C-alpha cells in the first residue's frame, strides 16, 4: 500500500479530507500542551512519573503525554470508552438497543448522545476523584500560591476537563461528521506515537553517551519491522471453502472467513478492561494492598504484562464470538439457494462453524498475546523502559496505518 | 480442535513488503506531523 496510498492522494476527495484530520490534529496536539488554571503545572507531573504516580503510567500513554502535565486533554478521551463495555452490556440484555441501532444508523445516534453526555459526566467523575485523594488531601502540593485546596480551585479544574475532555470527544465528533474517517481511534494511536518519540533522540546522543546502542537499537526495532511484515499478511489471512448452488441476482462466490477479523476492537476494549482494576486503587498511597494491587497490573511488569498477554488474547477470541455476522450469512445463504459440501442446515451447520472459530482464534490471538509479551521481556533485555513501550502503543502503530489503507481501498472500491 | 490451513487461502502472500511500506509510511509521517505541532506552538510563544 505504499505506491498506491501516493496515488490516493492523487484524488482531491480522498487527499482533501486527510488535512481536515490533521486542522484537528495541531489543535489536539496543542490541546495537548494545557496545563490546569489552578495547578502548579509546575508542581503536578513528576508525582505521576514515579512508581507510585508512574502507575498512572497507562493515563499518560493514551491520553498523549498529557496526564503528567495534567493537560485539558490529561484524561484524554478515556471517559467515553469504559462506557461503551457497560453499554455493550447494555446492548445484549437490553434486546432492543440494537433493534434501534440496526434498523438503520439513526438509531445508534441516540446511543452515541446518551453514550457523550454520560461521556461528558464520567469525565466529570474521574476528575471529581483525582482531586478529592491525590492533589488536594496533601494540601499545597501540586498548586498554585493563594488558591485554595478546596471547592474553588476545585471547580476551576472541572470546567478544565469538561471541556478538555470534551474537546478532544468533539474533534471526533467534528473530523467523523465532515472530514474524513472516525476521529477516534486516530486520537489514541496518535498519543502513543507522540510518546514512542523523543526518547528516540534521546537514545542516538546516548548512542553516544555510551547510552544503550546501536545494536540495542538495532534489535528493538527490526522488532517494530517484523511487527509490520507479520500482522497485516495476517489482517488479509483467511480460510477459504468450497460451497455449491442449484436451478434473483448477486453472488455466488466462494466464502472466507478471517483468522481475526478485527485486530483493533478486541485489543482496545481489552486495555479497557486492563483499566479499571488499577485506578480504583491507585490513588491509595498508603494502604499497602492497593498499592499492591496498582503496581501488580502495571502490563510494564512481568506479572500485570501476564494479564495483559491474556486480556489481549482472550477477547479477540470472546468478541470473534459475539457479534451478529455468522446468522446474517447463514440466512444469505438461505433465501437465495446455496450450501456447504456434505453438510446440513440446522445442528450440523452449528457443530461445523462451533470447530471453526476454535481453530483459527487459538494460533491467532495467541500471536496477540505474545504480541503483548515481548516488548517488556525486551525491556527486560534491552535498553529503554517506559510505559508506552509496554508494547500496546505500536499494535495500533501498525493497526491505525493498516486499517487507513484497508478501508481507503475499500473506499476507492466504490465510485 | 487443531485447524489445518488447508482450503485455507490468502488473496495476500506477496503485497507483504508493499504493505508493509504503507503500515511504515504512514506512521512515519504521523509524530512528525505531531511533532510540527509542539514546534510551531513553540515559536509565537517564544
Amino acid at each position: 500500500m505504499v505506491k498506491a496510498f501516493w496515488s490516493a492522494l492523487q484524488i482531491p476527495e480522498l487527499r482533501q479530507r486527510v488535512l481536515f484530520t490533521l486542522l484537528v490534529l495541531a489543535a489536539y496536539r496543542l490541546g495537548a500542551f494545557i496545563p490546569t488554571p489552578g495547578v502548579d503545572l509546575d508542581k503536578i507531573q513528576e508525582f505521576l512519573r514515579t512508581a507510585q504516580g508512574g502507575v498512572f503510567g497507562i493515563i499518560n500513554l493514551f491520553s498523549g503525554g498529557n496526564f503528567e502535565r495534567f493537560s485539558i486533554f490529561a484524561l484524554g478521551i478515556m471517559p467515553y470508552i469504559t462506557a461503551a463495555i457497560i453499554m455493550q452490556i447494555l446492548v445484549t440484555v437490553v434486546p432492543a438497543l440494537e433493534k434501534l441501532s440496526k434498523e438503520g444508523e439513526e438509531g445508534r445516534r441516540i446511543i452515541n448522545q446518551y453514550t457523550r453526555i454520560g461521556g461528558i459526566a464520567l469525565g466529570a467523575f474521574q476528575g471529581f476523584f483525582l482531586a478529592t485523594a491525590f492533589l488536594g488531601a496533601e494540601g499545597g502540593r501540586f498548586l498554585l500560591p493563594g488558591w485554595s485546596p478546596g471547592p474553588f480551585f476545585w471547580f476551576v479544574v472541572v470546567v478544565t476537563q469538561v471541556a478538555g475532555i470534551a474537546l478532544l470527544l468533539w474533534m471526533a465528533e467534528r473530523i467523523t461528521e465532515y472530514g474524513i474517517g472516525n476521529g477516534t481511534s486516530l486520537i489514541i494511536f496518535a498519543g502513543i506515537v507522540v510518546e514512542w518519540l523523543p526518547q528516540i533522540l534521546r537514545t542516538i546522543g546516548l548512542i553516544r553517551t555510551g547510552e544503550v546502542n546501536l545494536v540495542a537499537f538495532l534489535f528493538f526495532l527490526a522488532f517494530i519491522v517484523l511487527a509490520f511484515a507479520g500482522m497485516a499478511a495476517v489482517q488479509q489471512a483467511e480460510r477459504r471453502i468450497p460451497v455449491q448452488y442449484a436451478r434473483y441476482g448477486g453472488q455466488a462466490t466462494y466464502i472466507p472467513i478471517k483468522l481475526n477479523a478485527a485486530g483493533v476492537i478486541p485489543i482496545i476494549f481489552a486495555a479497557a478492561i486492563l483499566q479499571i482494576p488499577i485506578f480504583l486503587a491507585a490513588p491509595f498511597q498508603d494502604n499497602p494492598v492497593l498499592q499492591g494491587i496498582a503496581n501488580f497490573f502495571n502490563p510494564t511488569r512481568p506479572s500485570g504484562l501476564f494479564i495483559e498477554v491474556l486480556l489481549v488474547i482472550l477477547f479477540t477470541y470472546v468478541y470473534t464470538a459475539v457479534q451478529f455476522d455468522p446468522k446474517r450469512i447463514a440466512e444469505s445463504l438461505r433465501e437465495y439457494g446455496g450450501f456447504i459440501p456434505g453438510i446440513r442446515p440446522g445442528e450440523p451447520t452449528v457443530k461445523f462453524l462451533e470447530h471453526i472459530v476454535s481453530r483459527l482464534t487459538l494460533w491467532g490471538a495467541l500471536f496477540l498475546g505474545l504480541v503483548t509479551l515481548l516488548p517488556q521481556i525486551i525491556q527486560n533485555l534491552t535498553g529503554i523502559h517506559s510505559i508506552a513501550f509496554s508494547g500496546i502503543g505500536l499494535l495500533i502503530v501498525v493497526g491505525v496505518a493498516l486499517d487507513t489503507l484497508r478501508q481507503v481501498e475499500s473506499q476507492l472500491m466504490l465510485r | 480442535a487443531r485447524a489445518e490451513l488447508a482450503r485455507v487461502t490468502w488473496p495476500t502472500r506477496e503485497q507483504v513488503v508493499e504493505g508493509t511500506q504503507a503500515i511504515l509510511l504512514f506512521t512515519l509521517a504521523f509524530m512528525v506531523i505531531l511533532g510540527l505541532y509542539d514546534t510551531v506552538f513553540r515559536f509565537l510563544i517564544g
